């Protein structure tokens, strides 16, 4: 399976202020370097999976 | 002509997919044919043939029976479809052919990188048939095909004068008397 996601780069929608100022216009910023996908598998018995 | 012999238009159903309980019937307006103004006398007789012509409810039970029997998407899988919902569980889980060591050594075991008792194929192909464990049909809900097959439009000739049957626009009778109802 293929399985492709966007990451949101706005810095109001994804930072919370507790003042609800304007962060665009404050300098803020974010910048996405490694994005990786953990997982879990169980390891149940193949003739059981 | 006289017009009180006149073949009545169908009742076509309303079916209501998404509950799956019947909505009812309607007078066939959809399809209908424009004649008492500019037909006059020699259409009046032919839109009566043709609306008594109008197949009888076993006709069309049939039809359309015969319609959804080659439609290809059958509830149940045919040939080619349980063709490869057999072959992906004969190829599914660890291979048949593979033979791995057992080791049995309660000190010093092997590593198995890989990729004793086995599932037999039947079971396995029994475990992706089985169907639920309902195995019975609500009341008064059915499928598009099995509302079809039922529910049939046919001509309705002098409806509402009969004892106690009236029609079944979106109802449900308890009294003893036709009490559409769920107001």
């Amino acid at each position: 399976y293929t399985y492709e996601w966007v990451l949101r780069k706005d810095p109001n929608m994804i930072l919370q202020s507790s003042l609800g100022n304007d962060l665009r216009a404050d300098g803020a910023s974010i910048i996405y370097n490694e994005v990786n996908l953990m997982a879990n598998f169980m390891p149940m018995d193949h003739n059981t999976s | 002509m006289n017009l009180l012999n006149a073949a009545p238009t169908p009742y076509v159903w309303k079916y209501n997919p998404v509950t799956g309980k019947c909505a009812g019937a309607q007078q066939n307006y959809g399809a209908t044919i424009d004649w008492v103004l500019p037909g006059g006398n020699s259409f009046a007789y032919a839109a009566d043939e043709i609306r008594r012509r109008f197949p009888e409810p076993a006709v069309t039970r049939a039809i359309t029976a015969r319609f959804e029997a080659e439609s290809d998407q059958q509830p149940y899988a045919g040939p080619h479809e349980t063709n490869i919902i057999t072959a992906d569980v004969v190829r599914s889980g660890p291979p048949p052919s593979a033979v791995y060591p057992f080791d049995p050594s309660g000190v010093q075991r092997v590593q198995l990188s890989g990729g004793p008792e086995m599932t037999p194929d039947a079971f396995k192909y029994y475990l992706r048939v089985q169907g639920p464990s309902q195995e019975v049909d609500e009341p008064g809900v059915m499928s598009q095909r099995q509302f079809m097959t039922t529910f049939l439009p046919a001509m309705v000739p002098h409806p509402f004068d009969s004892e106690s049957p009236d029609a079944f626009p979106a109802y449900f009778s308890s009294v003893y008397k036709g009490t559409n109802a769920f107001e």
